[PDB]
């Protein structure tokens, strides 16, 4: 078997292969998660110099790992996909052991260890991947976002963004989101979120993904219009 | 410039490994010859023994494959020990498999085989020898055969191998063009071995003594080597014509 | 030890690229181009062979396109040892999705399935890519007619008209101004011979330097047909639409 | 070049430096003899005192294997014990198998063939130890000397080490003057003498004589240490000589 | 220089580096003391904090009943080094009722060392040892070297600045050596001993480390207010 | 110790080269010429046989290989390499298809066997890729004759006539010259034997061409009768003398 | 275990299964749902050796669950049968087989049609208008064979289940404490309270 | 390139060595050992402010005698800890007693070698491990990927480490209180934080035999803060 | 057939007091109807203050007793000389018993 330890340190104290797979991260297109008093909503920058695509078919950027928890990403599509298989593997153990459907907080806690065990692993690179995980747990209300990254660190955020010009976007969310008063409704979450994506997008057209999730397996995608009339809405009120 | 170091292609399509092992062919300075007659093989050897604290009788580059088949080796002595021991494994192993004696052309082949995967596998180096395999054959009659680091081996009428390997060759390439026939026209085994020695000292031109030669002679049944006696006996024939 | 002689090919750049992956598809670049394109009522896969010898023996040969089950082919780009590799492990694949479930597997799990293996030689065990990327077309009663795309990385999305190998800028920017979507297959063989008669290195499009297939309900009643041109079928459809 | 850094690549010239670089460590380590005798075989070794501190006669260094063959090494010590385990090894699986002790050539191919596989690979050192062993078998005595290439060959005397050059020269004059042969008990005394003008060449530290051997007659054809009369008789005999 | 990159490499001189360097480990290492009369054997060592808020890392491990060690240099590797010890006199002990010879283990610890001398991958460890026990043949001193190279001795030391208590031990060989049937004094040769070797920095009362094996003595640690009798 | 070396050996460069298997095509290109030719009622396979020394016997070397009793295979590039794949090549027209359908493998499933085991030398861990170029020609009941050239990347072409190696250039040339679709098997034996004359140098005799037919069934080189649908091998290697009968009509 | 029965009729599958789970000489409980929900159009009910069953059950469950959440899509009733039955076929010759015997009812949302197959501990797959495992098809399928209509209602099936259940609580041995009953058409899977 | 498990010329582990500097990276953890209990204190950092900060669990339970602190690449830690909670649990189902804390930090450290061409790079975190036992009382280590441990009186680690190091060997005598070494935390933290320390961005927990290992609330360390600045402002 | 079992007769027995605590056991060891030994005693200190005794196949008892005084060696070693209290040896004792619980020890076993 292939043996050679591809992750190591540096006299400096830093492990590069798991630094470059930030890089791979920073390139990906950007990701944003916007959690309200009673939903969560991830928002997805999709890049338009790919026009003859096909939607219907192509993979989604936000994936449903249970019927309550969804997974979105930043970076390389086809590392992406391992780690969603094993989140989705993993939902129906705990299912099947326990039960009871995995709590967002677990689910991530599984995905991010998958992460750094590839980091201390021969023969293997890391994943060159951070994810977005939303959802509710069972039987409760209150709304959960947690972010993870290649080198394994997981937490959680009152709303985080991934991807490149993913610090143009924090920026907004940093000074337009207030934790003493989230937004209150779907509708004024999908706009701050919206908002949010807006200042890094370009058209407001087949290039913004929306995904609302609420409690109790409340999951949905809003189509091109429902977003376009967020769009639509929000640049009227700018110009003044 | 890695590729220097390991069986892979070089630029020009080369393996150097497998070049530079042919060069630790000649690193024991000694010069080996075979020959057929009708009945028989011969092989020679030089046997050079230059510390007086070594015991003579120990010193040998030909070995005992089997009941049949012989073989002398050019190279080092450790990767000559390498290749006879396998060579001895391989042919019990196929006697005890399809029942009768492994040829020498078939255990030629395979030993072929062994270091043809060398060349081709990284984690292996190629042996730094040429091996000469004799018999006579129960149904091809007198045979010589011989490997190389490369993996190439083919059939000869007579062959030599070592430093001065060329002239020896043509030395008996002049013979065969002389002759007419694929072999040595003579009866007895005896004569093939002076024959044998006769042309070396041609080529080479330096005389020898009984403890300068090593001789092995494959018959049907049986391959054998001469004590310094044999060969002496040898010696003083060729002396008295 | 054998550290010395290690590539490292499953690594990132400091930019967070793989380098084998890069130059894999720096690879491709340079293999002949191949065209799928998805109308109302079929496909059309269509692909240029590598510069042809006049003794090739053109009929009993197969370079660009392959079968992988009675419902979905492939375009070829590439390494060929490399995508024949592939597309055995793609057609034991179909045959064991059919014996599990008693029907026909979908196009889309097909593809992610091969383009997991690809994307597994980029992560783990010290093995160079394949250097090989696929155009599939085929057909199943959940999507209907279905274009995808993968390449060494494992990465794969799906299209409506696509291209790979050999001036795939070029081949995309004609492909982008012509295409409409209630094309019918009849108008989609045309733009791609066009297509591939604009973007070739040689110096006239004939029928010996291509391969050709069609993808279409075109059988009798709610039942789908493979159609691998022939080499005079293809000297026809090259003459119908007035190329040569 | 860099054809050095490797163990099992071939250089230019068709060498393996690393073989050859372990030579070097041989060459490093203090003498070692072995002498052939009339019945049997002898081994000394010369053991370096670094300091009054190390005991007498407690740091043996002649070992034996199975019962009837012994043997010395010069260079990493460590090394020559790892090859001697082996020795073990290949001598008790010979002994289950043919029920006949392993005899000397026989044993003598085990340990080359085993130094000779730690030149094929460059995940593998070579040994850091030429040895000198032998004993007594069915067809009599043989003295052989093992070499990091995996060489070897039976010799009528034998040294390595520091002093080896040294050696050499006293053992080729015991071999001109004897051409019937050399008694065991007369092999020992010479083996005395010979670590004695081989030290010489290593004469900063003082040193601690060490013998074993082999004979039909006078070990029965068993390895046993020299000791007590015997060797106080060999060391003076040595003394006499280099005065 | 080129040729320090792994064990499996001789230098053009026919030295191994990796070797070299673990040996280095060892004299970095805090000074450990042997020695033995006839009757007894005794180790003492000089134990090192990190600051004055921590411990005085432990340089004495016990082996058997009978037997013992010091450490100078990685303490994880005198751990597994212990550890196979313990294993292997405990072998002897359960399959031949046998207590296991001193002479033996070093010859296990050699053969242990040595293998990572020869193969890829491995590293040699980097830790010295002062074996001492009592066996059918008295009482016993081993040096035990990563290099594979293990030492029977009267006396000596290993560590930093050991040179100033080996040359003392070699002085006052013929005095030790014949303290028969007393500890108390064996351990005071031990504790002048190892004061050969001190800069700046006295023997303390959490500094001073002493184990004794003998006779009528199973191997026997002292630390804190047990070697206040000695200081 | 064992096999450490788990990575792969060819990779690609920046500019998209595989080096090691462009460097193999480098070696096929220094080896002698091989050539095939492709008739109505038959193939014809030919090549030099290169002696090593006057003293060597050539009949001991064959270059051309039977490897089912319907195909045969020639080379160009590593003679060591060549004689291996031979080996693994008769033995999977075994394992994997006599031994489960009855009967031997059509040529392009052979051919494609061969192919990914030369495949697997250009991708596996600690491995060269194979020196070689091969064609391969051969007859099965459903597809006819036929002629197929690997190269060491695991490629495969069919062809109606080629050449490989040393002087393949020239010979492909004179090939395309010549070759027409109404070739009967002897035309396409003469043919062989003026194109192989252009790369020769030395001796052109029966002793130093190597060539061999896949044509009609041999049934007197079966061995055996009483089994009517068991009928001959199609592979025939021609003798010494065999071809200097064809040399004097030249 | 015991008794598990399955009819289908023109636009559903109905499946009813014994609730008693016995040991020895005791009914250790009298309300057990012997059924798990594949999807939400299939149903599956089992028989057979005691912890074989519910945990063949709920890794069938499991894997067709994982299918679902992958694909964004359901499985038809044949697929989900097929399966089933070659998971079975594979345990049948393995160190220890798996002893259950199973029912899966389900409705083909793609063809608009209700689908009943019946498999043995063997992998025995057959689709069947009416179906029973163990002793109980000694009874009811001779009485089937004489009573049911393809084209009959989900109350005509609910009523020739009536006429089974009280033929097995006439002439069987056993006290299988009556029976849970459920209903898969083009709505889903519901179960009826009051049987 | 070179080996995993190659000797420096000084005769140090590259790779351990250079694990080492990571650890200077993180944030910092600071342990004081009493004869009323072990306190355990950790900065929090948090990257932005959008973060929920109660998230971030540097402070972890091991068994209710045994708790631990951590610093440097944290996530690293998650198997570490797995390992000791497995520890300390089947100590407990082999022997019906609980573990001793030297014999867990042994336990833990033993992983921390197990690395080369076994995982493919030590770890890139260092612990505080505090506890009680019957045998040795209360006790602070620090566990490092060398595989070393130390046992403490008090102990800092991560990037404000020789800072605060030197301020608790001024501060820390052996008849400390559990109020007296909280404190202590607080204020040695409060002084090598770069972001002021409040209960949101800093975080307490002790280990006394009565209770075991607590995490405090988020109430609890903002009195103890408060206690603090008004004692510094008192003289 | 083999029986790996044997039946080496005797009896043993445990009585605790206040402050002290004993256990006896005869020193007779059978087969079938023969005396192998009139004395071999089959009561062990196995250090710490801990006696014990499997009684039943002899050859079980041993082995059993060996692997025990053994665990108790290797505790020393492992947790810093620590004495073994009665209640975490009889733990141990029913890890070393199950562990053989698909090839049982054949013995009764106090401490
Ligand atoms: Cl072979």
């Amino acid at each position: 078997g292939y043996d050679r330890a591809l992750s190591i340190f540096s006299p400096d104290g830093h492990i590069f292969q798991v630094e470059y797979a930030l890089e791979a991260v920073k390139r990906g297109t950007c990701a944003v998660g916007v959690k309200g008093k009673n939903c969560v909503v991830l928002g997805c920058e999709r890049r338009s110099t790919l026009k003859l695509q096909d939607t219907r078919i192509t993979p989604s950027k936000v994936s449903k790992i249970d019927s309550h928890v969804v997974l979105s990403f930043s970076g390389l599509n086809a590392d992406s996909r391992i780690l969603i298989e094993k989140a989705r593997v993993e939902a129906q153990s705990h299912r099947l052991t326990l039960e009871d459907p995995v709590t967002v907080e677990y689910l991530t806690r599984y995905v991010a260890g998958v992460q750094q065990r590839y980091t201390q692993s021969g023969g293997v690179r890391p994943f060159g991947v951070s994810t977005l995980i939303a959802g509710f747990d069972p039987r409760d209300d209150e709304p959960k976002l947690y972010q993870t990254e290649p080198s394994g660190i997981y937490s959680s955020w009152s709303a985080q963004t991934i991807g490149r010009n993913s610090k143009t976007v924090r920026e907004f969310l940093e000074k337009n989101y207030d934790r003493k008063e989230p937004p209150a409704t779907v509708e004024e979450c999908v706009k701050l979120t919206v908002r949010s994506l807006l200042e890094v997008v370009q058209t407001g057209a087949k290039n913004i993904e929306i995904t609302v999730v609420k409690p109790d397996s409340d999951i949905v995608a809003l189509s091109s219009e429902e977003i376009n009339q967020y769009v639509t809405q929000i640049e009227q009120e700018k110009q003044e | 410039g890695y590729d220097r170091h390991i069986t892979i292609f070089s630029p020009e399509g080369r393996l150097y490994q497998v070049e530079y092992a042919f060069k630790a062919t000649n690193q024991t300075n000694i010069n080996s010859l075979a020959v057929r007659g009708k009945d028989c093989t011969v092989v020679i050897s030089q046997k050079k023994v230059p510390d007086k604290l070594l015991d003579p009788t120990t010193v040998s580059y030909i070995f005992c494959i089997s009941r049949t088949i012989g073989m002398v080796v050019n190279g080092p002595i450790p990767d000559a020990r390498n290749a006879a021991l396998r060579a001895k494994a391989e042919a019990a192993e196929f006697r005890y498999k399809y029942g009768y004696d492994m040829p020498c052309d078939v255990l030629a082949k395979r030993m072929a085989n062994l270091s043809q995967i060398y060349t081709q596998r990284a984690y292996m180096r190629p042996l730094g020898v040429i091996l000469t395999f004799v018999s006579v054959d129960e149904e091809l009659g007198p045979s010589i055969y011989k490997t190389d680091p490369a993996g190439y081996y083919v059939g000869y009428k007579a062959t030599a191998t070592g430093p001065k390997q060329q002239e020896i060759t043509t030395n008996l390439e002049n013979h065969f063009k002389k002759s007419k026939i694929d072999h040595i026209n003579e009866e007895s085994w005896e004569k093939v071995v002076e024959f044998a020695i006769t042309h070396m000292i041609d080529a080479l031109g330096t005389e020898f003594s009984k403890n300068d030669l090593e001789v092995g002679v494959a018959t049907k049944d049986k391959f054998f080597t001469l004590s310094a006696e044999n060969i002496e006996e040898r010696l003083v024939a060729i002396a008295e014509q | 030890g054998s550290r010395r002689y290690d590539s490292r090919t499953t690594i990132f750049s400091p930019e967070g690229r793989l380098y084998q992956v890069e130059y894999a598809l720096e690879s491709i670049s340079h293999a002949g181009t191949a065209i799928g394109i998805m109308a109302s009522d079929g496909i059309v896969l269509a692909a240029e062979r590598k510069v042809t010898s006049t003794l090739l023996e053109q009929d009993t040969s197969t370079e660009k396109l392959y079968k992988l089950n009675d419902k979905i082919a492939v375009a070829v780009a590439g390494l060929t040892a490399d995508a024949e590799i592939l597309i055995n492990t793609a057609r034991i694949h179909a045959q064991n999705y059919l014996k599990t479930y008693n029907e026909d597997i979908p196009v889309e799990i097909l593809v992610r399935r091969l383009s997991d293996i690809k994307q597994g030689y980029t992560q783990h065990g010290g093995l160079r890519p394949f250097g090989v990327s696929f155009i599939y077309a085929g057909y199943d009663d959940r999507y209907g007619y279905q274009l995808y795309t993968s390449n060494p990385s494992g990465n794969y999305t799906g299209w409506k008209a696509i291209s790979v190998g050999a001036n795939t800028s070029a081949a995309q920017t004609l492909l982008q101004m012509d295409y409409k979507d209630d094309m019918k297959v009849d108008d989609a063989i045309e733009l791609a011979l066009k297509t591939l008669s604009k973007t070739t290195d040689s110096s006239a499009l004939t029928y010996d330097r291509l391969e050709f297939a069609t993808i279409r309900k075109g059988a009798n009643d709610g039942e789908v047909y493979q159609k691998i041109f022939k080499p005079q079928e293809i000297k026809d459809i090259l003459v119908k639409t007035g190329i040569t | 070049t860099g054809y050095d850094l490797s163990n099992s690549v071939f250089s230019p010239d068709g060498r393996n430096f690393q073989v050859e670089y372990a030579v070097k460590a041989v060459e490093n380590g203090t003498t070692s003899i072995g002498i052939k005798c009339n019945d049997g075989v002898v081994f000394a070794v010369e053991k370096l005192i670094t300091s009054k501190l190390l005991v007498p006669q407690k740091n043996v260094k002649i070992q034996v294997v199975d019962r009837h063959i012994g043997c010395v090494y010069s260079g990493l010590i460590p090394d020559g014990r790892h090859l001697v385990n082996r020795g073990r090894e290949e001598a008790a699986s010979f002994k289950k198998l043919y029920k006949t002790p392993i005899p000397i050539p026989a044993f003598a191919d085990r340990l080359g063939q085993y130094v000779q596989a730690h030149t094929l690979y460059n995940s593998v050192r070579p040994f850091g130890v030429s040895t000198i062993f032998g004993g007594v078998d069915k067809n009599g005595a043989h003295l052989y000397m093992l070499e990091p290439s995996g060489s070897y060959w039976g010799y009528k005397g034998a040294a390595t080490g520091k002093g080896r050059q040294s050696a050499k020269a006293e053992l080729e004059k015991l071999v001109d003057h004897h051409p019937e042969g050399l008694s065991a008990r007369e092999a020992v005394k010479q083996a005395a003498k010979i670590i004695y003008l081989a030290h010489e060449d290593n004469k900063e530290k003082d040193f601690e004589l060490e013998i074993s051997w082999c004979s039909l007659s006078e070990t029965n054809g068993l390895h046993k240490f020299v000791k007590g009369d015997l060797l106080q008789e060999a060391i003076d005999f040595a003394q006499k000589e280099i005065n | 220089n080129n040729y320090d990159g792994d064990t499996v490499t001789f230098s053009p001189t026919g030295r191994l580096f990796q070797v070299e360097y673990a040996l280095e480990a060892i004299k970095q290492g805090s000074v450990t003391v042997g020695l033995r009369s006839n009757t007894h054997a005794v180790l003492v060592a000089l134990k090192r904090n990190a600051d004055e808020l921590s411990s005085y890392q432990k340089k004495i491990i016990k082996c058997d009943e009978h037997m013992g060690l010091s450490l100078a240099g990685l303490a994880p590797d005198a751990r597994v080094l212990s550890n196979y010890l313990r294993q292997q006199c405990n072998y002897s002990s359960l399959v031949f009722n046998r207590k296991l010879a001193v002479e033996r283990a070093g010859h296990l610890l050699c053969d242990k060392a040595q293998k990572n001398t020869q193969s890829y991958g491995g590293r040699p460890y980097g830790v010295g040892l002062l074996i001492i026990g009592y066996d059918k043949s008295g009482a016993h001193l081993l040096e035990f070297q990563p290099s594979g190279n293990v030492t029977e001795l009267y006396g000596t030391a290993i560590g930093a600045r050991s040179q100033g208590a080996k040359t003392y031990l070699e002085r006052t060989l013929d005095t030790f050596i014949k303290i028969d049937g007393n500890p108390d004094e064996l351990i005071k040769a031990g504790v002048e001993a190892i004061s050969q070797s001190l800069r700046d920095e006295s023997l303390t009362v959490d500094n001073l480390s002493i184990a004794i094996v003998g006779k009528d003595t199973p191997f026997t640690i002292y630390d804190g207010e047990a070697v206040a009798k000695y200081i | 110790m064992t096999d450490r070396y788990s990575f792969s050996l060819t990779t690609f460069s920046p500019s998209g080269k595989l080096g090691q298997i462009d460097y193999a095509l480098t070696a096929v290109k220094q080896g002698v010429t091989s050539l095939g030719i492709k008739a109505t009622n038959g193939v014809v396979i030919a090549t030099e046989k290169k002696s090593s020394s006057p003293l060597a016997m050539s009949e001991t070397l064959s270059k051309v290989s039977l490897l089912t009793p319907d195909i045969g295979a020639v080379y160009s590039g590593m003679g060591p390499d060549y004689r291996v794949l031979v080996d693994k090549s008769r033995k999977v027209a075994h394992t994997s298809y006599k031994r489960i359908y009855g009967e031997y493998p059509p040529t392009k499933l052979l051919v494609s066997e061969v192919a990914k085991i030369m495949q697997e030398a250009t991708q596996s861990g600690g491995v060269r890729p194979f020196g070689v170029s091969l064609l391969i020609a051969g007859h099965d009941e459903f597809n006819g004759f036929s002629l197929y050239q690997v190269d060491p990347s695991g490629s495969y072409f069919p062809w109606k006539a080629t050449a490989i190696g040393k002087g393949s250039v020239a010979a492909k040339t004179f090939l395309e010259k010549r070759w027409n679709d109404e070739l009967e098997l002897e035309d396409a034996i003469h043919i062989a034997l003026l194109t192989l004359k252009e790369s020769v140098e030395g001796e052109f005799n029966g002793d130093t061409i190597e060539l061999a037919i896949i044509g009609d069934e041999n049934p007197d080189l079966l061995g055996y009768t009483g089994i009517p649908t068991d009928k001959g091998p199609r592979f025939r290697k021609l003798t010494s003398q065999e071809i200097n009968d064809r040399l004097e009509a030249l | 275990m015991d008794i598990i029965l399955g009819i289908r009729v023109q636009d559903s599958v109905i499946l009813a299964s014994s609730k008693a789970v016995t040991r020895g000489i005791s009914v250790l409980k009298d309300s057990d749902d012997k059924t798990r929900q594949l999807s939400p159009h299939t149903l599956m009910s089992f028989a057979g050796e005691a912890g074989d069953t519910v945990q063949f059950a709920e890794y069938i469950q499991a894997n067709i669950q994982l299918y679902s959440i992958r694909e964004d899509y359901e499985l038809s009733p044949q697929a989900v049968s097929s399966f089933v039955r070659q998971e079975l076929a594979k345990s049948i010759r393995s160190r220890r087989p798996y002893q259950v015997n199973v029912l899966i009812g389900g409705y083909d949302k793609k063809k608009n049609k209700p689908e009943l197959y019946q498999i043995d501990y063997l992998g025995t797959k057959v689709e069947l208008p009416y179906g029973a495992h163990g002793y109980s098809g000694f009874y009811t399928f001779s009485l089937l064979d004489h009573h049911y209509r393809p084209d009959m209602t989900t109350e005509e099936g609910l009523d020739l289940l009536k006429l089974c259940v009280q033929e097995l609580e006439k002439r069987m041995p056993m006290d299988f404490k009556g029976v849970i009953v459920k209903i898969v058409d083009k709505d889903g899977i519901r179960q009826v309270d009051d049987f | 390139d070179r080996g995993v498990s190659t000797f420096s010329p000084e005769g140090r582990l590259f790779q351990v060595e250079y694990s080492l500097e990571a650890i200077k990276l993180g944030s910092t953890a600071i342990g004081i050992a009493t004869k009323e209990g072990v306190v355990l204190g950790v900065e929090k950092r948090a990257t932005s402010p959008l973060l929920e900060s109660d998230s971030i669990e540097k402070i972890v339970e091991i068994d209710r005698h045994i708790g631990c602190a951590m610093s440097g690449l944290t996530a690293d830690a998650r198997s570490m800890i797995e390992h000791a909670r497995t520890a300390a649990v089947t100590h407990n189902l082999y022997y019906d007693e609980d573990i001793n804390v030297e014999s867990l930090t042994q336990s833990v450290c033993d992983l921390a070698l197990r690395f080369g061409e076994l995982m493919s790079r030590p770890f890139g975190v260092a612990l505080l491990i505090a506890g009680h036992d019957a045998d040795d009382g209360y006790q602070l280590f620090h566990a490092e990927p060398s595989g070393t441990f130390y046992r403490y009186n008090a102990k800092a680690i991560g990037s404000g480490s020789e800072g605060a190091q030197a301020e608790l060997l001024n501060e820390w005598h052996s008849s400390l209180t559990l109020k007296e070494a909280e404190l202590l935390v607080l204020k040695i933290l409060k002084q090598v934080m770069e972001e002021k320390l409040d209960e949101n961005n800093a975080q307490l927990s002790c280990i006394t035999k009565q209770d075991g290992f607590k995490i405090y609330d988020n109430e609890k360390t903002a009195e103890l803060i408060k206690e603090l600045k008004e004692k510094e402002a008192a003289e | 057939q083999f029986n790996p079992y044997g039946d080496n007769g005797g009896t043993i027995l445990g009585i605790a007091g206040e402050d002290f605590a004993v256990l006896a056991g005869d020193t007779r060891n059978i087969t079938d109807y023969s005396i192998n030994s009139r004395y071999e005693p089959k009561v062990f200190d196995c250090g710490d203050n801990i006696v014990m005794s499997a009684n039943g196949f002899a050859a079980d008892g041993d082995a059993l007793v060996k692997r025990f005084k053994n665990s108790v060696k290797w505790y020393h070693f492992d947790h810093n000389d620590k004495k073994l209290s009665i209640n975490s040896a009889a733990r141990n004792i029913q890890h070393l018993l199950y562990g053989k619980r698909f090839f049982p020890y054949y013995v009764h076993t106090i401490i």
